[PDB]
């Protein structure tokens, strides 16, 4: 296993649009 | 007798059993509660015993740390809070052991963590807990029974203890949250508790939504769980998304069109009830909140000042694919009655009702046609559905525009009064009772 790492909310980075995705 | 005998003699079928089992326990914690906790809290963590015991040892110990009522609630907090330390200590491990280590699914541990954490984290005596909890959940290591029972004791403890509590450790504590809810997330009954916490994090988690990155994210990995095809998920996905609507309207303006929309109407489609019912509280949450702005507009004008935030009118805008959908769901009604009884019908009502109080215009010239169309309709659904349309939307649009409708109308209306089907009968009561209290 290479397991998946990990999203950490705290210290990251806040003519059309490049809108949202799934 | 050992504990373990007598906390099972608590669903024994005999009633001399549960009684005495009762009184046995009863006296235990009023009487021995220090050494009662530590032997309760030491079945609950062995895997050696039964479903059955080890889940009456956990109730034990949580009906010992709460109540419904705030009064003894708080009294047992006391209570806890004054037992020596150690005892506490001793119990607060073998509690907090258990997670991972339960056969059963709901997890009895659960409810225990949140029982304590509720009257120590508050006083600071307890600051191992959340970080604890939190790396059960991001240890790749985990067991997926070790995330699941995780998953379930950060959701009691985000639900019952004040959410300023925790507004100190909200970062750690939604990472570990969404965590679980990841796409990559194999177990769906993790990813079940998971998005159940996130349900009750929202109210301190407001510092990460206002960060366009990081909101950016949770949307995806909450619109992602509302496809899972464990419809327990689904549900819970799309709570967490009526929830939010409620919470960061100005903030949607990015997902609505591009995905909530879709996901919605869907979900208010769907034949699954409990699914259904969540799309159309969806909407009737975002009317609460376009009619609060629109009202939040009229105070500003009389100001000479722009609104603080602004409307963006999705009700009015979805309109034209919310009233057919929600007219179609008026024809589903459970024939022996579910009277008060919340279901997909009912609340498509409250919900037409609500949109044509919050676009008094619009409103009308959508519904009309449907009632118009199946006034006179040989099914008692179809023909209750009219009726109950028409009597909706006279709340809300000019009473000039309804007056002229109204009079065109009421000969087949009063005839409905004393129509065939007892359904039909007192939904078209109902909408003359309102037509006169609306407007003699």
């Amino acid at each position: 296993d290479d397991s998946k790492p990990a999203f950490s909310f705290g210290x990251x980075x806040x003519x059309x649009x490049x809108a949202f995705s799934f | 007798m050992e504990l373990i005998t007598i906390l099972e003699k608590t669903v024994s079928p005999d009633r001399l059993e549960l009684e005495a089992a009762q009184k046995f326990l009863e006296r235990a914690a009023v009487e021995n509660l220090p050494t009662f906790l530590v032997e309760l809290s030491r079945v609950l963590a062995n895997p050696g015993n039964s479903q059955v015991a080890r889940v009456a040892a956990g109730l034990q110990i949580k009906n010992s740390l709460t109540s419904k009522d705030p009064d003894i609630k708080a009294q047992y907090q006391q209570r806890w809070l004054a037992i020596d330390a150690n005892a506490r200590r001793e119990v607060k491990n073998y509690v907090l052991h258990t997670l991972g280590t339960e056969t059963y699914r709901p997890s009895s541990a659960s409810q225990c963590v949140a029982g304590i954490a509720c009257a120590e984290i508050p006083v600071n005596q307890w600051p191992e807990l959340i970080p604890q909890l939190v790396a059960n959940v991001t240890n790749p290591n985990s067991t997926e029974h070790m995330k699941e029972s995780t998953l379930e004791a950060i959701g009691y403890i985000c639900q019952d203890i004040d959410p300023e509590q925790l507004q100190d450790k909200s970062n750690e504590i939604l990472t570990a949250i969404i965590q679980g809810m990841r796409k990559e997330e194999p177990s769906n009954n993790v990813k079940l508790a998971a998005t159940n916490a996130l349900l009750n994090s929202l109210e301190f988690t407001k510092a990460n939504f206002d960060k366009e990155s990081e909101r950016h994210f949770i949307m995806q990995v909450v619109c992602e769980a509302t496809q899972c095809p464990d419809t327990r998920v689904r549900v819970a996905a799309l709570q967490n998304l009526v929830k939010i609507m409620s919470l960061y309207y100005q903030y949607m303006e990015t997902y609505m069109g591009p995905a909530l929309f879709a996901i919605t109407i869907e979900a208010m489609k769907s034949d699954i009830d409990e699914v259904a019912l969540q799309g159309i509280e969806f909407w009737s949450n975002v009317c609460d909140e376009e009619m609060d702005l629109a009202i939040e507009a009229s105070e500003a004008a009389e100001q000479g000042r722009p609104p603080e935030h602004t409307s963006k009118f999705y009700a009015k805008g979805a309109l034209q694919y919310l009233v057919p959908i929600l007219t179609q769901t008026l024809t589903k009604q459970d024939e022996n009655d579910d009277d008060d009884d919340w279901n997909p019908c009912k609340a498509a009502g409250v919900c037409l009702m609500l949109l044509a109080t919050c676009c008094e215009d619009d409103i009308v010239p959508h519904v009309l046609p449907f009632i118009k169309e199946h006034i006179k309709n040989p099914d008692w659904r179809y023909r209750d559905a009219a009726v109950m349309a028409f009597g909706c939307i006279l709340e809300g649009p000019e009473p000039s525009q309804l007056k002229p409708l109204v009079i065109q109308a009421m000969p087949t209306l009063i005839e409905l009064m004393k129509d065939p089907s007892v359904v039909v009968r007192d939904t078209a009561a109902w909408t003359v009772g309102r037509i006169c209290e609306l407007l003699p």
